[PDB]
RNA sequence: GCCUAAAAUAGCUUAAUGCGUUGGAGUAAGGGUUAAAUCUGUAAAAACCUUGCAGAAAGCCUUAAAGUAAAAGCAGCUAUUCAUGCCCAUAAAACAGUCUAUAAACGAGAGCUGCGGUAGCAAAACGGAUUAGAUACCCGUGUAGUCCCAGCCGUAAAUUAUUUAUUAAAUUAAAGCGCCUAGCGAUAUU
């Protein structure tokens, strides 16, 4: 699951060889990599095609596995995950709490402890003790709220006032 | 030990419910115990209906009582529930004796002494 | 013990059981 | 020595709890009447605090 | 992503009376989920199973989905609304 | 001894899983620098603590060194995040929700 | 409302506790005279006394519940272990052996006569002799045989024949 | 009791859901057990055979998955 | 202080199934096979909605057993009695061993005697088929038995021989036993 730097050794018609620097050489499809994964170039000569990686370059790869039945490391192109999108939103919410900013949320339904308020994919808790019964009645319309407390990123708990 | 009784009774009037609760309470007091908590939840709708030879009860009145008494009290309470016909279903469960363990008490004592020692 | 050994004993046990039942209801047991 | 202090600490806490304990029938009748006049919610809606002991 | 309760919450609220809480460990058909799905320790797995079985004996839970009790969801929401309003007014 | 703090470090800052590391090198990446600092300061804080009559288990299960280093390394990790792919902002997400709400209302109005 | 101290004392006391806990509390108090010091719970004097008290409390228990075979087997194992402990004490430390016998009201029958012996040890010319050892040694004789029975019917007789303080 | 609502007259879609409920919620397993009685010693052997078949299938597709991951085979 | 597929004791829950079961509605089949038939119905069955009564068993959790209960064995819920196992904190100046000649206890399923119960299943038995024959396999009925309490019987393809040191195992060397000496052949005698 960790990204490592590998050096291109051979580039054949079918397969390309990469050196992870740990043990036996790894194999990758010829056209799997692109010029956007290069961090260090052997030479400064401009490249023409997107799938133009020359031997000697250093590329970023993702370690899918360490032990494989073939006997070599498994390396795959890095990919994306929405978890970062939520993390970026969470950081923004934390900054708003520090700066005492007003957050906009939409009430979805009623909850045991209070009311459920959604904030860009995060469902917060609004205890009835801090509601005027007018905001509670308004469902599906954005309203201003003040963030009071929040849990650690894994827990994903927010309390609104 | 410490026991808790959950009773499902017919949705009758308050006087009938009070009488059923009082019977259990006096049984505990007579044996030499005491009662800690008395609570009622009103009439509740059940997951499925309780059936008697010619009656169906889709709802019941629920109350709970917590008491401390000798180990012989369980049989006495069970007998009272069976005899009374206003009670539909009951259960008695034993609870832990103490809220705080010996380790927790020692930690509190040590913390207090450290504050005194620092002072 | 093998399956062959079990089968060799099986026949003799059957014969003994059959004879005992026959003598179960007789005045003079045949022996 | 510390264990003896712990025992005394437990005794002190139980005294405070004993203020709300009932051992007479007169108090039992009052508690029953108050409980019936102020019903509470069951576990179908709100989680209940489970007793852990005295 | 689905909500998950902490092991501290489970040990504090694992009782047969808390039917709402116990519902998180039941399949949509109303059956008990295996430990490999609940992500619980062996002692906690046993407590949850016993709480559900005891609730069934007391008629607080049903062994399976029942067609004659499909209106309870409406009833529970109506009860929940009244309780929240009463406490808010108080 | 210093391989235990990595689990917490990656949990709080998942972006450290994107910075490529050269396995066959003597230079320590940001993640390894944090671990070494935690090991050094953890012993220092424990030693530089006034002694008391008794030892409390709550103190044994505390780690103020981790909090101090996290504050120190906060600005550095921010630069690493900037080097990664960009994501939609909070305002954009709310706008998308509003548009879908309007679409649902229009469908209801039609039917 | 005022605090009820009398209720706290009852709860902390042995009143609201299972029967086994109450019995065990009495056993420890009964060994306050022979223990070496205020915290001795493992000396041979204390261990043998506790085993003897457990046997006495178990006699009424199994007269009502005659089908709990698991408990009887545990009792039988402890019964044989106590005999071997007393046998060792007599051979190596007589003064400690004497105190235990006197305190618990037992009889001096814990010797090791051996193959060529026919009677118990420490028998003076004036003291009487019995056939307890002959039955144990020459147990194959038909005169000493009995009929098959239940565990309790066979164990209860042996338990009482060693403790003379049980009716 | 599984309830499958029919939308736009797509009866085939409802039938698919019913089969899924039976497999997921263990209705086919109950029917198989109650078809006839087997001793506990014979039921043990029956369970071993079923698990053995499941493990063989898992092994076979484990081999295929590795080929796809390495050679990027479009199967 | 808590836990327990441990044992004994006592209360409680019902998914399904059966019927010389109640009421409503409705009319020709239901059941079973390689293919058929016996059998149950049309004098109102099966199927459908309801009523009553009854016995046994414990879906998901649930997985080995990882409990090992000494072995035989053990998971529906709650409680009592009692015996274990876990944490935390203690204790012993002299005592505690291995193995078993002999002796005793526990001990699946089937079976026997008495008492209560009898839904489902099913030796025996009685019919319908298959086949050269079917005295079996298949189908329809179906009694003992399976269940509860008190006794008797002591038998299984009723687990890997026991112990010390080493060891992942293993291997190596010892301590105390039981059993075997080609097969075949007894209801011998006691
Ligand atoms: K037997
Ligand atoms: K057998
Ligand atoms: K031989
Ligand atoms: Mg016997």
């Amino acid at each position: 699951g960790q990204q490592i730097q590998a050096k291109v050794i051979q580039k054949t018609d079918e397969v390309m060889l990469l050196d992870p620097g740990f043990y036996n050489l790894s194999e990758v499809p010829v056209n799997y990599l692109t010029t956007a994964h290069i961090v260090r170039k052997v030479d400064d000569s401009p490249r023409e095609n997107l799938y133009d990686v020359r031997p000697g370059d250093v590329v970023k790869v993702l370690v899918d596995d360490v032990y494989t039945p073939y006997g070599d490391m498994q390396l795959d192109v890095p990919q994306q995950d929405p978890r970062l999108i939520l993390n970026q939103v969470w950081d923004e919410l934390h900054l708003k709490m520090k700066k005492k900013e007003l957050v906009r949320g939409r009430i979805l339904n009623e909850c045991k402890s209070g009311y459920a308020v959604g904030v860009a994919g995060f469902v917060a808790l609004l205890p009835y003790a801090n509601t005027s019964r007018e905001v509670a009645n308004r469902v599906g319309e954005a309203q201003s709220f003040q963030i009071k407390s929040m849990s650690e990123p894994h827990r994903r708990r927010i309390v609104l006032q | 030990p410490l026991y808790e009784l959950l009773c499902l009774a017919k949705p009758l009037g308050k006087a009938e419910i009070a009488g059923a609760m009082k019977i259990v309470g006096q049984t505990v007091l007579k044996r030499g115990g005491f009662i800690t908590e008395v609570q009622s939840y009103g009439e509740q709708q059940l997951a499925y209906d309780i059936r008697r030879p010619f009656e169906i009860y889709p709802s019941a009145h629920i109350f709970k009582m917590e008491f401390a008494a000798p180990t012989d009290i369980v049989r006495l309470v069970t007998h009272e529930m069976r005899v009374n016909e206003n009670v539909l279903r009951w259960v008695v469960v034993r609870r832990p004796r103490f809220k705080h363990t010996l380790q927790e008490l020692l930690e509190e004592v040590k913390a207090q002494e450290n504050d005194d020692f620092k002072a | 013990i093998t399956t062959m050994q079990w089968r060799k004993l099986k026949i003799k046990k059957h014969k003994l059981r059959k004879r005992r039942k026959a003598n179960r209801m007789r005045v003079v047991k045949v022996r | 020595r510390l264990i003896k202090k712990a025992e005394n600490l437990r005794y002190a806490m139980l005294l405070e709890e004993s203020r709300n304990w009932i051992d007479s029938e007169e108090e039992l009748e009052k508690r029953i009447n108050q409980s019936l006049e102020n019903p509470e919610a069951f576990g179908f809606i709100v989680d209940l605090p489970i007793a852990k002991g005295l | 992503f689905r909500p998950r309760s902490t092991h501290q919450e489970v040990t504090e609220m694992a009782d047969f009376k808390n039917v709402s809480f116990l519902t998180q460990f039941l399949s949509p058909a109303g059956r008990i989920q295996p430990r490999r799905v609940t992500k619980l320790t062996e002692p906690l797995q046993r407590r949850i199973a016993k709480s559900v079985k005891l609730a069934r004996n007391m008629a607080l839970m049903a062994g399976e989905a029942r067609l004659d009790k499909l209106h309870l969801t409406r009833v529970r929401q109506e009860e929940l609304h009244r309780y929240q309003l009463k406490k808010s007014v108080q | 001894p210093e391989q235990a703090v990595y689990k917490k470090l990656y949990r709080d800052f998942p972006e450290l899983r994107k910075d490529a590391v050269d396995l066959s090198s003597l230079e320590a990446p940001l993640a390894k620098q944090f671990a070494l600092k935690h090991l050094v300061l953890s012993a220092e804080i424990a030693a530089n603590s006034p002694r008391t009559r008794h030892i409390l288990r709550r103190d044994l299960e505390a780690d103020p060194a981790y909090e101090r280093l996290k504050e120190e390394f906060m600005p550095r990790i921010a630069e690493l995040r900037k080097q990664q792919e960009q994501t939609a902002s909070l305002q954009q997400l709310q706008a998308d929700e509003e548009e879908h709400l309007k679409l649902a209302l229009t469908y209801v109005a039609a039917q | 409302q005022n605090a009820k101290a009398h209720l706290v004392e009852k709860f902390l006391g042995p009143e609201f506790r299972p029967r086994i806990k109450q019995l065990k509390a009495k056993r420890l108090e009964a060994v306050n005279d022979i223990k070496r010091h205020e915290a001795d719970v493992s000396s041979p004097e204390v261990r043998v006394s506790l085993m003897t008290y457990r046997i006495r409390d178990s006699i009424p228990l199994f007269d009502e519940c005659k089908k709990e075979l698991t408990g009887m087997r545990k009792l039988e194992i402890m019964f044989n272990k106590r005999r071997r402990i007393l046998r060792g004490l007599r051979k190596h430390n007589f003064p400690i052996y004497s105190m235990i016998i006197n305190k618990l009201g037992m009889r001096d029958i814990y010797s090791d006569p051996g193959x060529x012996x026919x009677x118990x040890x420490x028998x003076x010319x004036x003291x009487x002799x019995x056939x307890x050892x002959x039955x144990x040694x020459x147990x194959x004789x038909x005169x000493x045989x009995x009929x098959x029975x239940x565990x309790x019917x066979x164990x209860x007789x042996x338990x009482x024949x060693x403790x003379x303080x049980x009716x | 009791a599984f309830v499958a609502e029919v939308r736009d007259g797509n009866v085939d879609a409802a039938l698919a859901q019913v089969k899924k409920y039976r497999k997921t919620e263990g209705v086919n397993d109950s029917v198989r057990k109650k078809e006839y009685f087997l001793r506990p010693s014979l039921q043990k052997f029956r369970d071993s055979e079923l698990t053995y078949a499941k493990n063989m299938g898992k092994l076979i597709h484990e081999r295929v998955n590795w080929v796809v991951k390495r050679k990027k085979i479009k199967l």
